[PDB]
């Protein structure tokens, strides 16, 4: 066993001057907690190796260390931490009972093994991996929304589209904090039916459309700027914070910073993750309340409803329900779902049609216009 | 989809292997230094035990995914500063993340070889699901090295290989070495190894470099062995079909 028997003499360099923290029990042979209590107190010291070490002092063969604490009551249960008595158990304790009361009390210790283990240990390792999806989960700007402003699907489209949805903005700004995200177009398309023809890898692509969402964001932020609403960017978003908290709004790039780095497709050169992703992350970074992506239809239909007939309009739909379904043309790029499901403060989206007036506004409080695409 | 850059060669120093000081680094610097008039480098620099500390902080704080993310790519972004210093008498010097990305055409016309961050600039834009950033050191060199359809990447790590087991963990007696592997075979068996799962999974996608060796950088020429095809470490195949 590692269970030390110790003595009244022994008791100064086993329990005193011993680092790490040791449990003692005060027992004797009649006490009958006590022969209740030993077998749970020897098989919680395999259990706990390397973690704590248990002790076990005889009364009748050791009388004069009791007093030295109080000890008026066996089985007593003392937690000793650096030659000073951290925590006290007087009686009978059940198996779960004790692990309860030395936990709570080794938190700090485990605390700290962990953290050495988190620098040891590869990040591939899975309790690793485990241990740090257990840590807090903080949301940095709760109470603010993002929004996605459609670039083919509004902002290619001018006036008619853009002046409506800009005094929305104005006004739904004065209730709620809104972070504006832009798309690109047809400007983008262009660019990458161009570099597609030269063969140009995806990373190339990925800037070239950049640029189209950082236009589309300068003229929208430029309606907005007599608001006193500002175009922020900089790869680092350190003027998002003021804007929110005096403006209540910012006008940004929906495009992700990934460039050159950009994770490729299965197949072909178009960037995988375009504006519905680089908005989409920005608010599940943020932490945000919800994500509202503001496009030309009144949201997902069975098939592009621009290329059919007769389609059916979907209200609410999950991913899994939408790839079972199997989406030939989706109202989101397909990777978009894939990331809803790994979400971890936005576990859903809202596609509205911002060519209807009041959808915003009314989406904005809360209220379910078009679809809602559900990651579970 | 055309090679940008054919002649490159792409080389991650691992983050730990920094860590290690003088003793790993001074030898290194001077494998480097050799390998200069033989080869055009981009010597991309991993994070180690600093953004771990980061990561400890940072998760004690409750923050994001794509918080921690840039936060640990910073330390990558240090180790660099640092081999770019030794290196400096050499006409070499670390170039940030935007030049990278635009400017490396002239900057490997003006001298040798670059040091940058291995790190990709994914920053708040990290993907969730896991509160340690996925995309990282052998990550970001990989998706870079197979954007500008360079001729290798060459992973320089603290240890020979891949194994089937960590060589410095606790079951290390029952874990033996792989000369060779498949992204596919690594991604389907779950544990720990010596690079991200993440690289793994964009060698999938990948489109030029077909094998990507992992060497040891505390065994002085290695390095220089591995970038002239030699097998001196584990290779990884990415599952991209010759002609
Ligand atoms: N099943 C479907 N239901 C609804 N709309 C669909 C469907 N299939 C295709 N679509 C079309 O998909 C498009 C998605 O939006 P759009 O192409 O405008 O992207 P965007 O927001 O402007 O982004 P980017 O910056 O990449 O250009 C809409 O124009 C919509 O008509
Ligand atoms: N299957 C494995 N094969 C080899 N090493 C392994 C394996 N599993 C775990 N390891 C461990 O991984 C270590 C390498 O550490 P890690 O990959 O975290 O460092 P690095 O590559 O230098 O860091 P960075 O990501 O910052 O560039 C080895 O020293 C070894 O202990
Ligand atoms: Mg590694």
């Amino acid at each position: 066993d590692k269970i030390i028997h110790l003595t009244d003499d022994s008791f100064d360099t086993d329990v005193l001057k011993a680092d790490g923290a040791i449990l003692v029990d005060f027992w004797a042979e009649w006490c009958g907690p006590c022969k209740m209590i030993a077998p749970i107190l020897d098989e919680i010291a395999d259990e706990y190796q390397g973690k704590l070490t248990v002790a076990k002092l005889n009364i009748d063969q050791n009388p004069g260390t009791a007093p030295k604490y109080g000890i008026r009551g066996i089985p007593t249960l003392l937690l000793f931490k650096n030659g000073e008595v951290a925590a006290t158990k007087v009686g009978a304790l059940s198996k779960g009972q004790l692990k309860e009361f030395l936990d709570a009390n080794l938190e700090e210790e485990k605390r700290k093994r962990e953290e050495e283990l988190l620098m040891q240990r590869s990040l591939t390792d899975p309790q690793l991996q485990a241990a740090a999806a257990a840590a807090a989960d903080f949301r940095i700007l709760p109470d603010a929304t993002v929004i996605k402003i459609g670039g083919q699907s509004v902002i290619d489209r001018g006036r008619a589209a853009v002046y409506p949805l800009v005094d929305e903005i104005v006004a739904a700004r004065k209730n709620h904090k809104l972070l504006i995200g832009t798309g690109a177009g047809t400007r983008a398309r262009h660019l990458y039916s161009i570099a597609a023809g030269l063969g140009l890898p995806a990373g190339v692509l990925a800037q070239l459309g950049s640029s189209v969402a950082d236009q589309n964001a300068a003229m929208l932020g430029q309606l907005l700027a007599k608001h006193g609403i500002p175009v922020v960017g900089g790869a680092g978003l350190s003027a998002v914070p003021l804007s929110l908290a005096e403006v209540n709004a910012v006008v940004f790039s929906g495009m992700p910073p990934y460039k050159l780095w950009m994770r490729p497709a299965a197949e072909g050169v178009i960037p995988p993750y375009r504006t519905d992703a680089g908005c989409f992350l920005l608010a599940e970074q943020f932490g945000c309340k919800q994500m509202i992506f503001v496009k030309d239809e009144d949201g997902l239909y069975t098939a592009n409803p621009k290329t059919s007939k007769d389609a059916t309009f979907i209200p609410r739909i999950s991913v899994d329900e939408m790839k079972a379904k199997g989406l030939h043309d989706s109202i989101l790029e397909f990777p978009v779902l894939d990331l809803l499901q790994s979400a971890q403060h936005v576990r859903e989206v809202q596609v509205v049609n911002g060519l209807v007036p009041g959808n915003l506004t009314r989406a904005l409080a809360g209220e379910h216009v078009g679809t809602i695409i559900t990651a579970s | 989809p055309i090679r940008l850059l054919p002649w490159l060669q792409v080389v991650k120093i691992g983050g730990r292997v920094m860590d290690r000081g003088a003793d790993a680094i001074l030898p290194l610097v001077e494998e480097l230094r050799k390998l200069l008039p033989e080869h055009r480098l981009l010597i991309l620099t991993g994070a180690g035990v600093r953004a771990r500390h980061v990561f400890s902080v940072g998760l004690d704080l409750g923050l994001p995914v794509g918080s921690l993310a840039p936060l640990a790519a910073s330390e990558a972004g240090q180790n660099g500063h640092i081999l770019a210093a030794m290196l400096a008498s050499e006409g070499v010097s670390y170039v940030e993340h935007p030049t990278v990305a635009d400017q490396l055409a002239i900057h490997l016309s003006a001298t040798r070889a670059v040091v940058g961050s291995a790190f990709p600039p994914y920053h708040h834009h990290e993907f969730p699901g896991s509160r340690i950033p996925p995309h990282r050191a052998d990550t970001g060199a990989f998706l870079l090295a197979d954007a500008f359809g360079a001729a290798g990447l060459t992973i320089v790590e603290n240890v020979d290989g891949i194994y089937t087991a960590d060589p410095n963990g606790p079951d290390r007696g029952q874990a033996r070495f792989l000369p060779e592997t498949s992204a596919t075979d690594l991604a389907k068996s779950e544990g720990p190894l010596p690079v991200d799962r993440a690289l793994l999974d964009v060698m999938a996608t990948a489109r030029h470099i077909e094998r990507v060796q992992v060497v040891n950088g505390l065994v002085p020429g290695r390095l220089t062995a591995a970038l002239r095809g030699e097998h001196v470490g584990t290779l990884i195949r990415t599952g991209v079909r010759p002609a």
